[PDB]
């Protein structure tokens, strides 16, 4: 009894605890599952904002030039 | 199509000639020049075809670096000449 | 008081460090409170005491 | 509360005066040895965790302890080495193995696979330094080539292994969060994964082929015989095996079959050569991959009671082959040359000692319970339920075990030594201190061994 | 060339064994002339007289290993059944890189290769699988 | 010893002395007062 | 040489900018090209004889690199026609653009200059302009990442560290073990190229600060082996521990901060399906590490190289970047591994 | 382009761009279907 | 992955300037030893006696890599919620990419010994 | 037989291969700026032949 | 020959002038070392360490899962009909087929 | 030292009535140290010859380290008669090389940097006099000459310019005997023969000297000791097509800063080949530079130390 003071953390603590760290590591798992099937789809299709190539222009000319 | 059968026939001969070697470190800069001279009538051929009229200016830039090498590259030919007596591939001291 | 000072000058860093260490890894507690009361396993509405687990 | 005092230990070496150093290291080492004993033997149903994963938690790990227990030890038996050098050198000496023990506190705690084995591998670096400075015998430079080419060309396939898991199934990092875990189908593919998951520990867990790697760094030992004992801690190092066979891979192991009768005959044939050979330090050094082959045979056939017997001998063997280091090291201090056949004669100079080479000697044997006899026994029990035969084999060890410690003993009870006439000083304080400090505890552990062997239990 | 090795997945799909020992003697001899090109450029004395001599005992040499591959790739299939193993090609790997140590009078370095070769091109055909991949692009 | 024969350095600088300990105080004002305006920003924004 | 040492600097440092901060492919052109007028003559400086086969063997490489170059420009004019610096749209002109840039890098098949050239340089100040130069044809490559073919950019990768691997275990020249850790990481460097462009910048990072530690440190004059070996008792034992430092973080170890793109560069490629590429990089990465497995051993052993000669006046050389950079290139594993997004 | 250049100017790269006085491409009708087709970064990575 | 919607010149967007910086966090703390330690060997390659006790221009070496170490941390806190935020506003507007898959209790085999 | 010369044996045989294919690349071509640039026409033409990409 | 190298080093004192020593060096620090603060590590961590290694730690539920089993079997014999053991985990759950 | 376009530039207000005049050659006697005393009137500083203590008493602080620390088993003494069998010999000559390279570095920083006519006694030029002379009698071995041969290659090929004027004494055989009237005790009981070498080595080694386009002057016994007619040759003879003359803003500056440091200069005379004579042992160096390091000199920094100095701590 006088070891479970000042010396232990107690069997509520790593119960209520260590399921805190389980929570934040279901969260990491899932989003990095998510990131390898994300990046999966975006590199192969054109749709997002992420792994896109460089386009030539967006303007340039539009003003009437001496053409035939 | 029919013109450029013939002057990138000639740019990948000077690039044979470039790398072929009987001893005489002149005659790789002179195929230098001929590389340069080979990308000046491709170039040319290009913008001048296709009326671009901005780009006829970038031939004039690419005369311009062409005999930068071609001048500086050809001031160390002659400390080779200055350290040896004549310059030749062979005479070499670095391994 | 001034002899101390200068021939245990080391001696007092190692015991203070592991302080530093009981401090330290105790204030990770806060960074997870998720659950805390929550979840079904040894939950009990504590009244007279806010937080019963750390 | 484990980070931070170690890292404080690192500029005590610095900052101390020419006269203390050793005084400060080791009493600044031992209070910190003592709240390991205080903090870490408390376990909830199942495993806990004391912090976020920078360092985690303890499952199976009294392991952790004996580390703690070695970190003033080493310090005790380099007294008489490092006493001619240079102070500067005394100051950067230290610092490295504590750098030693500040990784292995990280490697033990840190319930990860990716976090564990890179800092598993900063484990490599301070080693190859203190083997290949202060080697008191010529060609150390092979036992410093070889240790990062037997260990390194089999751990950096853990990179394309780890990493190809964590991208498939979730993260590994966590580990209590991997229980996503899918049954492995065997299938051509998983065959290398299986294979990379297990070489990398197939090198520090000594085998009978790919076992060149220990005896090498044995004989040309780093220091004498002082810090060989971080050496041991390297062949306890390899505990991953533990957790990989567990978690990763649970449902193939057809594979796992042959790496038993590979180390099999690693039982028989590493203890057969270790009966004729002229150094001392050898005969320790190879009678060292026996023991730690009963793990690897113990661990691969997954049975609950071969965890239990390994867990024993993981502790087992890095306080009794360690002790056994420390008598090589006395030895070695007066003759300077570890030749069995000359250094012969005990109790005509060294009488206090003689009982302390039999309380370590015996303890490669099965004695009344230590923990050696609980570590063994269980793993033969597990080996039967796994196969019949075993046994036969195991028993040829059993005699050979004994041919480890009397011919040990034989060969120092012949009193003559005629041609020495150094030895004359029987022992120091701090000599005989390493005799007691090392099998006291063991001798503690006779009474109740549950905190030591628990993967459950 | 690209389309050689793409026929050389197209042949043992079915039994036959005349044309499949042509294929790999077709690419052995190639890639003897890439190694043996590379000897060219080592200075070698007397042009055109030890120079063909040098692409002589490479370029036949590896032909031969390509040739002995073939040919066992086909006694191979023909004995025992279960076309499609690791195991079934790894004699074939084996007996092709014995005469290794055939091109010097010396029976150690072949033997030494034996046991390496037969392994490297058993990771080949263990390579058919959609779990071995060289190059790849997403 | 006494420094003797001609001294290289006796570092009474207080040139690259007075900027080392000058600048550096500089930064540590430039820091904290953009970590209080980015405090102050953090607020307004969310 | 007073200013016009530093205006010739400042044109390579300018000459790179022109290389970064570009569109037109006509402007990396002379970007390249202002390098190589800039270059030789911090190549030839002391008048040798060895400066001026140097220079000569540099410059016949690297000019007939460019002109290859603009082959790949020349036809993009011959299909599409377009001027901006961002695919190359042809399957021939991809071919002569990689191979271009790999004349200028330390790739496989043009490698044979490198040890040659780092021989005939003359000071340490020259080492650097051959690391710090190698980041030009690198930031091309990370524009043009698309429409590059597999065959010839990975092929030229693997090659290139199995003759770095094995072009430095039959040397003892200090100049040639370093020109051949160059040709070791450039395969390390285009690898991750196709798989994402990212993790290329920070490899370069780790690269050039790792690089400029060693010849900064090697002010202290040494050129072999057996000149480097007369540094642990005639001269301070202190500089011996901090080469150790930047000795073994060049070779794979996760201590050091050198672990760091062996990190990423694995990781990267493993997500896309590749396991057998992987393997074959870190296998041949330990004959990289054994060429400084035997140079620890000039440092960290006696060695008997003790010269009557010895030295009581304290050494006084530049050492510009040789106190900041080598606690970052020692480390940085646990500072940020992070740094991945901050740099790209 | 690995550093962008930000509040200045110094491109004039890509064809049917601002003339030299008013002089034409000969191919500027059809880069004026082009760059409004991929002036977005859906036909860049995909380009079908 | 890539930079879509993003610009240089200047390293923060200062756009996206929302999220909070880091404030006293341990991982300034060990650029900041870092700093310390860059000031430490400084000592020992200018050969200057004690490398604890010496010349004071470590306050130099201490607030730059604080102050560096400091920006580069902002780009970390920015750029890894860009690329969180780009991945989250993908499966928002798609849907039909990302899968979901609830409530299993699916056979498996069991291991024997 | 075992414990010390063939058991060993594997690896030193990779090490004795290393050491020997070491000299087919760093003692290969003895100077010569003639043999370096020949070599560079023959990767031009496996580029363009047996490596085929168009 | 070398001219350097011939100068070897062999001194073993261990009794000859300190008498009674564990080190070298300094008679007053060493029995302040090698017989205090050595013996103190020697004597706390041993002696009342070991009323934490085995002696009362609770020690994951070896003794309370004692008091658990004890009134389970007497609940589970006079209430109920299996003895203790019947089925694990799963009373009627989701079928195979 | 690095930033020179501003005020302090080469050959700015020096090079005029300022030149390196060496006074060497004095077969065995100390007889170039009266020529050297006498020529302070022209001459502004005039350094001594270098020994065995000179290291010591150069760049560190006034008194020389003792005999096991500054010079591994080296002295003076030891060379006066000479013996076989793990002798010094040779080991003495490359210290002594060492310390006239020193002296050379110092005196050409000291006529760079604010132009003043310096005085030398015995130079590097005269030092292949003073070792082939040895090696004519049975006391050195063939290969410790080549390398010395080494050393000579790349340390003198450093230094652009050698000499303005260089003097030339050549006494008579009988110069043992003017030795024997000097008081000392360790100069006397040398061989006649070596002496007589050294000579007729000199006489060989002058002729490339004067051809090397520096101005030779050649000197009598009876010559010897005029304070009047030595200074008004230095002055009437002008140094004309002389290697010395060169350009100021490259070649001066590069000269200047690689004889700026002590530690650059000396990095080339270390030379990287094992010689048995040339000290090879390591394990009693690093004692040896453990007690270099115990010594109260320098030890800590290379100007402020504890116990000697520091004034403030920053």
């Amino acid at each position: 009894r006088w070891i479970a003071r000042t010396f232990f953390d107690g069997p509520e603590k790593n119960y209520e605890r260590t399921m805190a760290i389980l929570q934040i590591e279901a969260e990491k798992a899932e989003l990095r599952l998510k990131e390898l099937e994300v990046r999966r789809l975006m590199r192969a299709r054109g749709d997002g904002p992420w792994f896109h190539y460089p386009t030539i222009d967006k303007e340039l000319i539009d003003h009437s030039p001496k053409a035939t | 199509s029919m013109v450029y059968m013939n002057i990138m026939m000639a740019f990948t001969v000077s690039l044979v000639g470039l790398l072929m070697y009987r001893s005489h470190l002149m005659s790789s800069l002179l195929c230098l020049e001929g590389m340069m001279l080979s990308l000046f009538v491709m170039a040319a051929l290009t913008i001048l075809n296709s009326h671009f009229t901005l780009a006829s200016m970038m031939p004039i830039i690419l005369l311009v670096f062409a005999a930068c090498e071609a001048a500086l590259g050809l001031s160390l030919l002659v400390m080779v000449s200055n350290t040896y007596g004549t310059d030749y591939v062979q005479n070499l001291n670095l391994l | 008081l001034l002899q101390v000072v200068r021939d245990h000058w080391v001696h007092v860093l190692v015991p203070m460090g592991f302080v530093f260490g009981y401090y330290l890894d105790r204030k990770n507690d806060e960074k997870l409170t998720a659950f805390r009361n929550k979840s079904l396993l040894y939950k009990r509405e504590l009244k007279p005491n806010e937080e019963v687990t750390w | 509360k484990y980070i931070i005092p170690t890292i404080m230990l690192m500029p005590l070496t610095w900052l101390s005066k020419n006269n203390m150093i050793w005084v400060n290291s080791t009493a600044h080492s031992l209070l910190i040895s003592f709240t390991s004993l205080l903090l870490m033997n408390q376990f909830g149903d199942n495993s806990l965790n004391f912090s976020l994963l920078f360092f985690s938690d303890s499952l199976s790990t009294p392991l952790l302890i004996l580390t703690m227990w070695l970190l003033p030890l080493m310090l005790m038996a380099s007294q008489h080495h490092l006493s001619k050098e240079n102070l500067t050198r005394k100051k950067l000496f230290i610092t490295m193995l504590i750098s030693l023990q500040l990784f292995l506190i990280m490697t033990f705690t840190a319930m990860e696979l990716i976090l564990f084995y890179i800092l598993f591998e900063a484990t490599l670096v301070p080693t190859l330094i203190i083997i290949t400075r202060w080697g008191n015998q010529t060609e150390r430079l092979n036992a410093g080539l070889y240790f990062l080419f037997y260990t390194l060309a089999g751990s950096l396939p853990l990179l394309v292994a780890l990493i190809y898991i964590q991208n498939t199934v979730g993260s590994l990092n966590f580990l209590m969060l991997q229980y996503w875990v899918q049954p492995v189908h065997n299938s051509w593919s998983n065959v290398f994964m299986w294979l990379a998951c297990m070489m990398a520990f197939m090198v520090k867990m000594p085998l009978y082929g790919l076992h060149l790697w220990l005896p090498k760094a044995h004989v040309e030992a780093p220091i004498a015989g002082s810090m060989v004992l971080a050496a041991v801690l390297l062949k306890l190092g390899g505990y991953g095996m533990l957790r990989i066979t567990l978690i990763l891979n649970p449902m193939t192991d057809f594979m796992a079959y042959p790496f038993i009768m590979l180390s099999l005959w690693g039982m028989i044939m590493t203890s057969s050569i270790c009966l004729r050979q002229t150094d001392l330090k050898s005969l320790i050094a190879y009678s060292s991959v026996s023991h730690m082959a009963l793990v690897i045979v113990a661990i691969l056939i997954q049975t609950p009671w071969s965890y239990m017997g390994a867990t024993a001998l993981m502790i087992a063997h890095g306080l009794t082959s360690s002790m056994l280091f420390c008598l090589a090291n006395s030895n070695y201090e007066r003759i300077h040359s570890r030749t069995m056949i000359l250094a012969r004669g005990l109790q005509t100079l060294l009488p206090l000692m003689a009982t302390w080479w039999l309380l370590a000697s015996l303890t490669n044997l099965a004695l009344p319970p230590t923990i050696n006899l609980i570590g063994e026994l269980f793993v033969v029990m597990s080996t039967f339920s796994w196969s019949n035969i075993t046994i036969i084999l195991m028993g040829v060890n059993m005699v050979i075990t004994a041919l480890y410690s009397l011919y040990m003993l034989i060969m120092t009870q012949r009193g003559k030594y005629t041609y020495h006439i150094n030895n004359i000083s029987p022992s120091f304080t701090r000599e005989n201190a390493l005799m007691s400090l090392h099998i006291l505890p063991l001798l503690l552990l006779t009474l109740n061994p549950k905190i030591i062997l628990g993967p459950l239990y | 060339a690209k389309t050689v090795l793409r026929q050389y997945w197209d042949i043992p799909e079915g039994t036959e064994c005349h044309r499949k020992t042509y294929a790999t003697t077709s690419i052995g001899g190639a890639a003897g002339l890439v190694v043996s090109a590379y000897s060219v450029a080592l200075k070698t004395p007397t042009s055109f007289l030890e120079g063909v001599a040098r692409t002589g005992r490479y370029t036949f040499t590896a032909a031969a290993i390509g040739a002995i591959f073939g040919l066992t790739s086909c006694i191979s299939a023909q004995v025992r059944e279960k076309p499609d193993d690791p195991l079934n090609y790894l004699i074939g790997g084996c007996a092709g890189g014995l005469i290794l140590g055939a091109r010097t009078r010396s029976y150690g370095i072949g033997a030494a290769a034996c046991a390496y070769m037969g392994l490297t091109a058993a990771l080949v055909k263990m390579g058919q699988l959609e779990g071995w991949q060289v190059f790849a692009e997403p | 010893k006494f420094y003797i024969q001609e001294p290289p350095h006796g570092s009474p600088n207080w040139l690259k002395v007075g900027l080392t300990l000058g600048t550096s105080v500089f930064l540590w004002i430039y820091l904290i007062k953009q970590h209080n305006e980015d405090v102050l920003e953090y607020k307004r924004r969310n | 040489n007073p200013i016009i040492f530093i205006i010739i600097l400042l044109t390579i440092m300018l000459g790179t900018i022109i290389v970064m901060i570009s569109s037109h492919w006509l402007l990396v052109w002379i970007g390249f090209e202002m390098n190589m007028l800039a270059i030789i003559p911090i190549m030839m400086k002391n008048h040798n004889p060895r400066a001026t086969e140097a220079s000569t063997k540099y410059f016949l490489t690297q000019s007939t690199a460019s002109m290859l170059l603009m082959m790949a420009v020349i036809i993009n004019l011959m299909f599409s026609g377009q001027w901006t610096v961002m695919k190359l749209f042809n399957p021939m002109a991809s071919m002569l653009m990689t191979m271009a840039l790999a004349m200028k890098l330390g790739m496989a098949p043009f490698h044979f200059w490198v040890p040659e050239v780092t021989q005939g340089i003359p000071l340490s100040s020259g080492l650097i302009l051959l690391t710090w130069q190698k980041l030009a044809p690198m930031s091309v490559l990370y524009q043009i990442f698309p429409s590059i073919n597999l065959n010839l950019i990975l092929t030229l990768s693997v090659l290139s560290i199995l003759i770095g691997g094995w072009g430095g275990l039959n040397q003892t020249q200090l100049r040639k073990i370093m020109a051949y850790s160059s040709i070791a990481h450039m395969g390390w460097m285009t690898a991750v190229l196709p798989y994402n462009p990212t993790m290329t910048l920070l490899n370069l990072i780790i690269y050039i600060i790792m690089t400029s530690t060693m010849f900064t440190m090697f002010m202290a004059n040494s050129t072999t082996t057996t000149l480097s070996l007369s540094h642990t008792w005639n001269k301070t034992p202190i500089m011996t521990v901090l080469i150790l430092a930047t000795l073994l973080s060049m070779g794979g170890l996760p201590p050091l901060s050198g672990f760091m793109p062996k990190w990423m560069i694995i990781q990267e490629m493993t997500k896309n399906n590749s396991i057998i590429l992987p393997t074959f990089m870190a296998i041949t990465a330990l004959l990289n590490l054994y060429f400084y497995m035997r140079l620890t051993y000039s440092t960290t052993l006696t060695m008997f190289p003790s010269t009557n000669n010895m030295k009581m006046k304290w050494q006084f050389p530049l050492m510009k970047k040789m106190t900041f950079l080598p606690t970052m290139v020692v480390l940085s594993t646990m500072m940020l591994p992070l740094t991945p997004m901050l740099s790209v | 382009q690995k550093r962008l250049g930000v509040d200045l100017d110094r491109w004039m790269t890509i064809q049917s761009a601002e003339q030299p006085h008013g002089i034409p491409s000969r191919c500027h009708a059809f880069e004026k279907e082009w760059i409004e087709c991929a002036h977005g970064i859906g036909s860049i990575r995909a380009e079908k | 992955g890539r930079q879509g919607r993003a610009t240089f010149q200047f390293l923060p967007d200062e756009a996206r300037s929302l999220p909070p910086p880091k404030l006293t966090d341990p991982r300034l703390a060990f650029v900041g030893f870092l700093g310390y330690c860059s000031g430490l060997i400084d000592n020992a390659i200018r050969r200057r006696p004690v490398l604890l006790a010496g010349l004071h221009r470590q306050l130099l070496y201490i607030t730059s890599f604080v102050f560096v170490g400091y920006y580069l941390l902002k780009r970390q806190d920015y750029m890894y919620a860009v690329r969180d935020h780009d991945m989250f506003s993908y499966i928002k507007s798609h849907x039909x990419x990302x899968x979901x898959x609830x409530x299993x209790x699916x056979x498996x085999x069991x291991x024997x010994x | 037989l075992l414990d010390l010369i063939w058991l060993e044996a594997i690896l030193p045989k990779t090490i004795s291969l290393a050491q020997m294919k070491a000299s087919t690349l760093v003692t290969n071509q003895k100077g010569l700026i003639k043999l370096y640039f020949l070599s560079f026409l023959i990767t031009i033409l496996i580029s363009m032949i047996l490596f085929n990409f168009h | 020959r070398w001219q350097e190298d011939p100068e070897p080093e062999d001194e073993n004192l261990y009794e000859k002038n300190p008498d009674s020593h564990g080190y070298d060096k300094d008679p007053a620090v060493d029995i302040w070392n090698m017989r205090v603060v050595f013996f103190f590590g020697f004597s706390i961590v041993l002696v009342l360490g070991s009323t934490f290694v085995a002696y009362l730690p609770d020690y994951r539920m070896q003794e309370w899962a004692r008091r658990e089993a004890e009134r389970l079997v007497k609940y589970r014999e006079a209430h109920g009909l299996p003895i203790m053991e019947s089925n694990c985990f799963d009373p009627s759950k989701i079928q195979l087929p | 030292p690095l930033a020179y376009i501003l005020g302090e530039k080469a050959t700015k207000k020096m090079t005029e009535k300022s030149k390196l005049i060496t006074v060497d050659g004095n077969i065995c006697s100390g007889k170039s140290k009266l020529a050297k005393e006498i020529a302070e009137k022209l001459g502004l500083k005039h350094f001594p010859e270098a020994g065995i203590h000179y290291v010591d008493s150069t760049t560190g602080d006034g008194k020389p380290l003792p005999v096991q620390f500054s010079g591994n088993c080296s002295l003076e003494k030891f060379y006066d008669d000479p013996k076989s069998n793990d002798g010094n010999s040779y080991r003495l000559q490359a210290w002594l090389y060492a310390s006239r390279l020193l002296q050379y570095a110092d005196a050409l920083e000291h006529l760079l940097s604010t132009g003043q006519g310096v005085v030398l006694e015995r130079s590097i030029y005269s030092d292949f006099v003073f070792l082939e002379a040895m090696y004519r009698q049975g006391f050195i071995r063939k290969q410790c000459v080549d390398h010395y041969n080494q050393v000579k290659k790349v340390t003198i090929c450093e230094y652009l310019p050698p000499h303005v004027v260089v003097y030339v004494d050549v006494p008579v055989p009988e110069v043992q005997s003017r030795i024997q009237k000097k008081g000392n005790p360790h100069e006397m009981k040398i061989t006649s023969a070596y002496l007589q070498d050294i000579e007729n080595a000199y006489k060989g080694t002058f002729l490339p000297e004067m051809s090397e386009k520096c101005e030779v002057l050649q000197y009598s016994a009876w010559e010897a000791q005029d304070a009047e007619k030595v200074v008004e040759d230095i002055e009437y003879l002008k140094y004309d097509k002389g290697p010395w003359l060169d350009q100021n803003d490259r070649n001066l500056h590069k000269l200047r800063m690689l004889v700026q440091d002590k530690l650059e200069v000396l990095n080339y005379t270390s030379i990287p080949v094992f010689l048995p004579e040339v000290t090879v042992g390591a394990h009693q160096s690093d004692q040896v530079f453990q007690e270099f390091t115990e010594l109260p000199g320098r030890k800590y920094r290379a100007g402020y130390n504890e116990d000697v100095g520091d004034k403030w701590i920053w």
